[PDB]
């Protein structure tokens, strides 16, 4: 899950 | 019997359905338009080829990734160096809940390194996982990638910090  | 297939822009109400459900982080519209539409993202759809309803093309799992330079990642001083050294960055990965516990996602991720071990000048696969995933760590772990780092209050979710661990699949020797 790649950050914001 | 699970199919593997790239995403595309028919894939898109879908895709974007996922993300929402089963991930904390929100992402915006470009993102997902830059995943159907190829280009710089790489990806990878599961579909069931036998779902009823006419849903027999609906995905029920993915991945997907961006090349980056090596020398530009967060890993750069983990690597070894040989053209321009690259990576492959997970971006997200996720299976439908009613689909898991059937090896889809470790034919994704092994779909990823396949793929990045067929470019020469690729050192390996890297992501990032939410602290106390236990599926998903327990899943790197038995495909061999690494645990390098933790980076303490990563995600900022609902005004608090989790921390992310950064998981790395070194390939071509670095
Ligand atoms: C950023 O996006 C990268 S980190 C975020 C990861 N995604 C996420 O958290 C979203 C929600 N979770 C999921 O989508 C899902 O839980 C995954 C993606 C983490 C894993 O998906 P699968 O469920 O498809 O994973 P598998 O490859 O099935 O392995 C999981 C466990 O089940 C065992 N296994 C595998 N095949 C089996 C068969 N045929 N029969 C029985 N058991 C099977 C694996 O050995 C593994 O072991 P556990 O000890 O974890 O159960």
């Amino acid at each position: 899950m790649v950050n914001a | 019997t699970i199919c593997f297939r790239p995403i595309n822009p028919s894939d898109l109400e879908r895709l974007e359905q996922i993300h929402r459900d089963i991930f904390p982080i929100r992402y915006e519209s470009e993102f997902f338009q830059n995943v159907v539409n190829g280009g710089d993202i790489v990806s990878w759809a599961a579909v069931d080829r036998s779902r009823p309803d006419g849903h027999s093309e609906e995905l029920i799992g993915f991945v997907t990734a961006k090349i980056v330079l090596a020398k530009e990642s967060e890993i750069s001083d983990l690597i070894r160096y040989d053209g321009e050294g690259t990576l492959v960055y997970i971006l997200t990965l996720g299976v439908v809940e009613t689909y898991r516990k059937r090896g889809i996602a470790k034919a994704l991720i092994n779909e990823v390194v396949k793929y990045s071990s067929g470019i020469p000048v690729c050192r390996g696969v890297y992501l990032h996982v939410i602290a106390h995933n236990n599926p998903a760590i327990r899943l790197y772990k038995r495909m061999s990638f690494r645990c390098v780092r933790r980076l303490h209050g990563f995600y900022l979710i609902n005004g608090q910090h989790f921390d992310s661990y950064l998981f790395v699949y070194f390939i071509n020797g670095s």
